[PDB]
């Protein structure tokens, strides 16, 4: 009988709500009221990068903190040189519709996809010298939204078919598959310890998965609309996400509930990308209204603004050493801020 | 030294990218939409993952994409097509049962934030089927549209055919002109199942879209 | 059909409800402590002179 | 979390009337455009009517004009539908959908098979 | 060996009034053209062939006004009215060269408009960068050749007795009247060559505007008619003032020249560069956005 399961299900939900309410004795804002404010932070564009023909969605800083790869809808993957603004490589793609990009930890590989439903891996250290397609991973039914390298051999990708799958590049078959999401999966982020990872979907929920097991360890809720971004805290024990409700929320795995939310009356448009600083104190988020806002993660007061673009900001990344911040957009011009 | 190598690395790239700029702007991108019953499969086959089709008319290159491998939900990947020159929209006029769902889809595309500037070229297939269906007197546009009882013309076999076919066209244009500011238009056409003039019709409507862009930046409008 | 996810869901909640959840004050204190320790290694928080910047 | 609970359906003789009410919780009701949808046996989802944010704009499907009236009370955070002179073909299961994103005037994917923000549904038979 | 330059007027009040007027107009011209150049060059996405020609025109206008006005101003304020033979010939050469390159830039812009409006799909294929660069290169080359020809034919002559020029800068007709020898060759050359050079761009621009206005009328628009008429009217008025006064002044017989021609000379030479950068450029919405951002 479905009714008894629903009656049993809602009873469990009521029990957990009391348990969460029991632990919800205080608030993060109340405790952090005695710390000094960071003040006003101003940032200026140091370098501007151009040659892209069409709009941009993807961007990722390499571990070397110098090279970075950006993908555009005209079918071109370009690797820059931030220090001296030099185009090192320009790879032509088979399918012009590309929605993601990545940079391998060892610097030897890059990856991308979109609507073609195929994950392509490119080799930048070929014996001949040119770049050729190393491998093509397929079985996904929907488009690809994000993909990250665990190492040279293992790659984890999320698709819009409401499932994520872990691949083995050498074998070319799904070693493990992740399910329970009912809506589209739009973004994921690997943990620092490379053991767990989280993915926010279009049903206002983010799930914590165990890579070794393949089962959803925990489920977090609280948003009102689609979730468009997510990222871990530097210590790996928390994450922050932005939604189309135009509010960012910080969750804690141990406390297993929302801690505090950043929002303002004047902001009525959703977030497209979020990221953290090296120390995690400053939370940078890109908005639809062509600007990025620098939030204080511990006080929620807006601390500065970055208003150098005249079109939607779609990507935002921070270097490993925390020396620079890059914010690509649909203008087709990237801009390295500092 | 290392500096000289970097300069040489660049110099070859801009030459290749410059030629890409030349061919890219020459071609026009079009997006094809319809339903399962709508004859978009027939229309694309008329002038013949994503199914690409390239056809050349009066030495201009056109590139049209058909995406059908996705799921029933389309509120996210539709945003990738905000740069197309126009959106071809095919509708079946001879089936009254699901004509309502077509109107709802058309309204959403028209008012979407990221597609406000994109013109729509509207095709109404199955006109031959519509002529036979009405003359039979089995189904009436009236039982699915009470407004038809009080409509007048603004086909030669019987004027009810003209009243019916124009009435369906009138419904689509009413949504178009109700919420607009002359930055994008609709171009309805009456096409049959077997016609060789579809390619020419797309060329003329694309031509008109370009002129209004060129005139506007030159301040003549 | 729905039993497969429901049994996983209740089993998920069975393991997810039976976890050691700490007092939120402790979680906030742990989160707050980390930022203070690493504050001095964050170029973005404290502006740095142009002498040692690679982005002069 | 977003939750929508429905009630009102039962057996009624032809030509009767029924009152359908849905309660919404977990979000600001005032900012969202609400819809009504139904599914007849052995058929796909069908759209019935919708109401704007403040109720200024109202629309109905052609097959039910002059028989159904849609109203919303933002104060108590509910939606309503009053049905009069029911026909034999009106039997179906009625769900209460909702617009996807806050503030836009477009309602994509509302009639999709697996829409996230939708109610459990109430059966109506004649 | 040395030519005296009386100027427009001699009364002290007139001298001060002229000084103030010309100084203000020169500063306004320089500032407007410089703002247009910077805004196009290094602010925004306005990199288009239209704005390329429009920036070249501003630079030409700056040079054209700078050739004439400052020398008069310094003469007026320095209580001196002396100009040298070589200086006079150099001033005339630069005057002729820059005026003609500014007369031929407009003809290039008119063809650009005609192709952009009346051949929309092939505009990108026709107006490739090399074509624009080659057109402007031939523009300078022809202007300089024309100026050199006129300057040499003027230098053929010799002056014996008089050295007073009743004009505010060196010009062809005042010197020809002051000439002490025969001048039939100069008259024939100016008539033929100047007639062709002046007449051709005028007819080209008129034909281009005829076609553009016809095409704009044909379109069944409801609102853009007033904007089209306003833009075309302003452009045609500004063009007509310049060309009509040039034709009126420089095609007089030498026995007819008088000071009303000097009044027309002041008008076109000084005023037209001042009105050029407001009529064509600064009213555009793209330029207004770029300046507002900056
Ligand atoms: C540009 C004008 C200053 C020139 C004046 C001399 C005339 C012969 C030609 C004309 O082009």
């Amino acid at each position: 009988e479905l009714d008894q399961l629903r009656q049993e299900a809602e009873q469990l939900k009521n029990q957990i709500r009391d348990a969460r309410k029991a632990c919800a004795d205080a608030t993060l804002s109340q405790i952090t009221n005695n710390i000094d404010p960071v003040g006003r932070i101003q940032m200026r564009t140091r370098r501007t990068l151009r040659g892209h023909l069409a709009k941009i969605y993807a961007m990722h800083w390499g571990t070397d903190s110098r090279l970075l790869v950006s993908a555009s809808q005209d079918g071109k993957l370009i690797i820059w040189d931030s220090y001296t603004t030099n185009k090192v490589h320009a790879i032509p793609l088979r399918s012009s519709w590309v929605m993601t990009c990545a940079y391998a930890p060892s610097g030897n590989y890059v990856a991308c996809g979109g609507l073609d439903n195929i994950c392509s891996i490119y080799n930048l250290k070929t014996r001949e010298g040119n770049v050729r397609v190393s491998r093509e991973l397929a079985g996904h039914t929907g488009y690809l939204s994000c993909c990250r390298f665990l190492d040279d051999n293992q790659i984890v990708t999320s698709s819009g078919d409401t499932t994520c799958a872990l691949w083995d590049i050498e074998t070319g078959q799904q070693t493990t598959t992740f399910t329970g999401h009912t809506g589209d999966v739009m973004s994921l982020s690997l943990a620092p310890d490379t053991r767990l990872f989280v993915s926010g979907a279009c049903d206002a929920s983010a799930k914590l998965w165990d890579v070794r097991e393949g089962m959803c360890r925990q489920t977090f809720t609280g948003h009102e609309s689609d979730i468009n971004a997510i990222c871990f805290f530097p210590n790996g024990n928390a994450f922050a996400t932005g939604s189309d409700d135009a509010t960012c929320r910080l969750f804690d795995l141990r406390a297993d509930q929302e801690l505090m939310t950043y929002s303002h009356d004047n902001i009525i448009c959703g977030i497209t990308s979020v990221s953290f600083s090296k120390s995690g104190r400053l939370l940078l988020a890109g908005y639809d209204d062509f600007n990025c806002n620098v939030w204080d993660a511990l006080k929620a007061d807006r601390a500065g603004v970055l208003a150098g673009h005249d079109n939607r900001v779609s990507c935002l990344g921070v270097t490993d050493d925390g020396m620079a911040v890059a914010t690509g957009s649909w203008d087709s011009f990237l801009k390295i801020w500092n | 030294n290392e500096e000289k190598a970097q300069r040489e690395a660049n110099k070859k790239i801009e030459k290749q990218l410059q030629k890409d700029k030349q061919v890219y702007r020459a071609t026009h991108r079009l997006l094809l939409l319809g339903a399962d019953n709508s004859g978009k499969s027939t229309i694309v086959k008329q002038m013949r993952g994503i199914f690409e089709t390239k056809f050349q008319v009066d030495k201009v290159n056109f590139h049209m994409f058909d995406v059908g491998g996705q799921r029933d939900e389309r509120r996210k990947w539709i945003q990738c097509f905000n740069d197309v020159t126009a959106i071809i929209f095919v509708v079946d006029s001879s089936d009254y049962n699901r004509l309502q769902e077509a109107l709802n889809l058309f309204k959403s595309i028209w008012n979407n934030r990221w597609l406000r500037t994109i013109s729509v070229i509207l095709f109404l297939n199955k006109q031959d089927l519509l002529a036979e269906k009405v003359l039979a007197g089995k189904s009436k546009i009236e039982d699915y549209f009470p407004e038809f009882a009080r409509y007048t013309t603004p086909p030669g076999e019987d004027p009810r055919v003209t009243r019916a076919k124009y009435f369906i066209r009138d419904e689509f244009l009413r949504i178009s002109t109700a919420s607009g500011d002359g930055r994008h238009y609709c171009y309805p056409h009456f096409t049959c199942a077997v016609d060789t003039e579809n390619a020419r019709r797309i060329f003329n409507d694309c031509r008109d879209i370009i002129q209004r862009m060129h005139l506007r930046q030159y301040e003549l409008l | 059909a729905s039993i497969a996810q429901a049994r996983k869901l209740v089993e998920q909640l069975k393991m997810e409800a039976n976890i050691d959840r700490i007092k939120v004050s402790k979680a906030a204190a742990d989160l707050m402590a980390y930022c203070e320790a690493h504050a001095k290694e964050d170029p973005l928080l404290t502006p740095v002179p142009a002498s040692e910047n690679p982005f002069r | 979390q977003v939750q929508l609970q429905e009630s009102g359906g039962g057996l009624v003789q032809p030509g009767g009337s029924l009152r359908l009410s849905c309660a919404a919780s977990g979000f600001t009701f005032s900012n969202y455009k609400m819809n009504w949808v139904r599914q007849a046996p052995g058929k796909g989802l069908e759209w019935v009517s919708d109401i704007s944010q403040s109720g200024a704009s109202i629309s109905y499907t052609g097959s039910v004009k002059g028989r159904f009236t849609i109203s919303r009370d933002n104060a108590k955070n509910t939606l309503y539908l009053q049905m009069n002179s029911l026909k034999p073909e009106d039997t179906a299961v009625y769900y209460c959908a909702r617009c996807p994103a806050p503030f836009t005037r477009d309602c994509f994917d509302v009639t999709s098979t697996t829409y996230a923000y939708r109610g459990q549904g109430t059966q109506v038979t004649v | 060996s040395e030519f005296l330059l009386l100027g427009l007027s001699s009364q002290p009040e007139q001298q001060n009034l002229l000084f103030a007027l010309f100084l203000s107009m020169y500063l306004v011209t320089v500032l407007g053209n410089l703002l247009i150049i910077l805004a196009i060059s290094s602010d925004s996405h306005l990199h288009t062939p239209m704005y390329f020609f429009l920036s070249n025109l501003s630079f030409t206008d700056i040079c054209f006004s700078s050739v004439t006005v400052p020398k008069m101003l310094v003469n007026i304020q320095t209580q001196s009215k002396s100009i040298s033979y070589a200086g006079c010939l150099t001033q005339m050469y630069f005057f002729i060269a820059f005026g003609n390159l500014d007369s031929f830039l407009l003809a290039v812009m008119a063809y650009d408009r005609y192709v952009a409006i009346c051949h929309p799909l092939h505009y990108t294929t026709i107006m490739s960068p090399r074509l624009c660069v080659l057109l402007v290169a031939l523009s300078w080359v022809l202007s300089n050749l024309h100026a050199l020809l006129h300057t040499l034919l003027m230098a053929r002559l010799s002056f014996c007795a008089s050295n007073e020029i009743p004009h505010f800068f060196c010009d062809l007709s005042p010197l020809l009247k002051l000439s002490c020898s025969d001048t039939h060759v100069n008259e024939l050359v100016i008539f033929t060559e100047g007639l062709l050079v002046i007449v051709t761009p005028f007819l080209c621009i008129l034909v281009s505007y005829v076609r553009i206005v016809s095409t704009v009328l044909k379109i069944p628009s409801a609102k853009g008619k007033w904007k089209a008429f306003s833009t075309c009217g302003s452009h045609l008025t500004v063009v007509s003032l310049f060309y009509g006064t040039i034709i009126g002044v420089y095609f007089q017989p030498l026995s007819t020249y008088s000071v009303k021609d000097t009044v027309a000379t002041v008008m076109y030479t000084v005023v037209t560069p001042m009105l050029n950068p407001f009529i064509y450029s600064l009213r555009n919405k793209d330029m207004k956005g770029a300046l507002r951002k900056l």
